[PDB]
């Protein structure tokens, strides 16, 4: 009927790991190679899910008890979840409205045709919008968002790990954190949590199409000359 | 391998 | 006393050449990484001479011969001269009233301060300048450019090369056409082409000390991350 | 290796 102070303390550390890496200002976008509007759009998007990937990995090591993990086994689940994690904590700059991802600018507002010029089809987007606005309508709190983006990056259910079941009882304590928090802190909250996890399935289905199509891209040399380093390093096939 | 994300990760 | 057909064909694609690879608008360098003045210009530095690399390739593509060269000897040839073919070709924005290089924009203005904060030092930037100035001074018809271009790019005394014979057969054919060339339509310049070998002689200096301090971050990811993945391709040490 | 340059030398 009450959150205990450890499941307390996770919210707190998780929250605060959450906006030490999501900059809502999006100034440093600045700095991405300009959007164009050939695959015109492939060096900016490339540039911010980089960036992002960065961001993902600042947070993921202020998940408790992730940093205790062995290296590989870090970068297993990095490598597994980093497009699942981008694409959860877009949902806080997607707009109903716009039916769009609008960070502070005309020039950084993008759509789902913007996508389609950086190499990927309807069949990832449709989609992926489908599932921003479906988390968008859930309207989590900051505190049930963080939770989630913790929770998909600690599955112990992704190739290469080694430490099942380190990673499940970690995962498990966070699964418990957020049930107690929905049921004292969530007003009629009943359905949310099946909802949540639901989302979860969701993403698995969008890393699989996503992970399909960025093979083109990474197969043609003209494409990929275009990512950046760590977008090869984090999206590529390298087993440690 | 992994130079990056070895380095990220501290 | 006079310049052969065959001499006159060459020059004809070698200027075609340069004129379809060195765009004098400087347009394309708004796609880049913008420049910031941490190493905060090696984003923008690396860009540009990641674009410049792939100048370079198309330039190498039209010089006669080079294309019918063994796949293996036109990357070796790429890999050992392309810092000095990018170091030669930008001349044609350098100003000896601005002691820097200008490219139709105050942002795309590059001084020397400019590319310490991209990680080089005085020791590389010093002697880069002075090697502009002085190759400014010998006010180069844009014939003699494009000559020392392909001659730089087709040098047998490079690492890796194994077909030495006929890269020096065909940097021998070149060499011939530039003392021609000098000889009959370059009034006084009897010493000239001494001062082109010598800047020739400038440049294996200058890749040397380039490559490394090139070394210094490429061997440090924090740094190597903001490079592209052509750049870490044709400045890095795998052998075919 | 080199896929980048075999690539962009057609
Ligand atoms: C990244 C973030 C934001 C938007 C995310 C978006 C909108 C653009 C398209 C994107 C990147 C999808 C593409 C399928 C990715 C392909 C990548 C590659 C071309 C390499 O295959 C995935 C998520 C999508 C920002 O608005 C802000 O919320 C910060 C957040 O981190
Ligand atoms: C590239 C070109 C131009 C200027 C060239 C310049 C001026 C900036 C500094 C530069 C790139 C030097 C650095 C030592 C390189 C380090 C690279 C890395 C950080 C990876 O170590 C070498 C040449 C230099 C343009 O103005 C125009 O003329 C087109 C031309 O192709």
């Amino acid at each position: 009927h009450m959150l205990s102070d450890e499941q307390m303390q996770i919210i707190n550390s998780l929250v605060e790991a959450h906006h030490k890496t999501y900059d809502d200002s999006y100034s440093d976008f600045v700095r991405f190679r300009p959007p164009v509007r050939r695959l015109s759009m492939l060096p900016h998007l490339a540039d911010l899910v980089s960036y992002s990937i960065q961001k993902v990995i600042g947070f993921a090591k202020m998940i408790p008890g992730f940093r205790d993990l062995t290296a590989e086994d870090q970068i297993a689940l990095l490598k597994s979840s980093a497009i699942e994690i981008i694409m959860l904590r877009s949902n806080q700059s997607f707009s109903l409205e716009d039916m769009s991802w609008s960070c502070g600018g005309p020039d950084f507002k993008y759509c789902i045709n913007d996508v389609t010029k950086a190499g990927h089809t309807l069949e990832l987007l449709e989609p992926l919008v489908k599932f921003q606005v479906g988390l968008k309508k859930l309207k989590l709190h900051e505190e049930e968002h963080v939770l989630l983006m913790a929770i998909c990056l600690l599955s112990p259910d992704r190739p290469g790990v080694q430490d099942h079941v380190r990673i499940e009882a970690l995962q498990d304590r966070l699964c418990d954190v957020l049930q107690a928090y929905i049921r004292i802190q969530h007003p009629g909250g009943r359905l949310l949590y099946a909802k949540m996890i639901q989302k979860l399935a969701d993403l698995r289905s969008l890393n699989e199409e996503h992970s399909k199509q960025y093979r083109s891209l990474s197969f043609q040399p003209e494409h990929s000359m275009q990512l950046t380093p760590l977008v090869l390093e984090v999206f590529g096939s390298e087993v440690s | 391998k992994h130079k990056i994300l070895h380095r990220l990760l501290q």
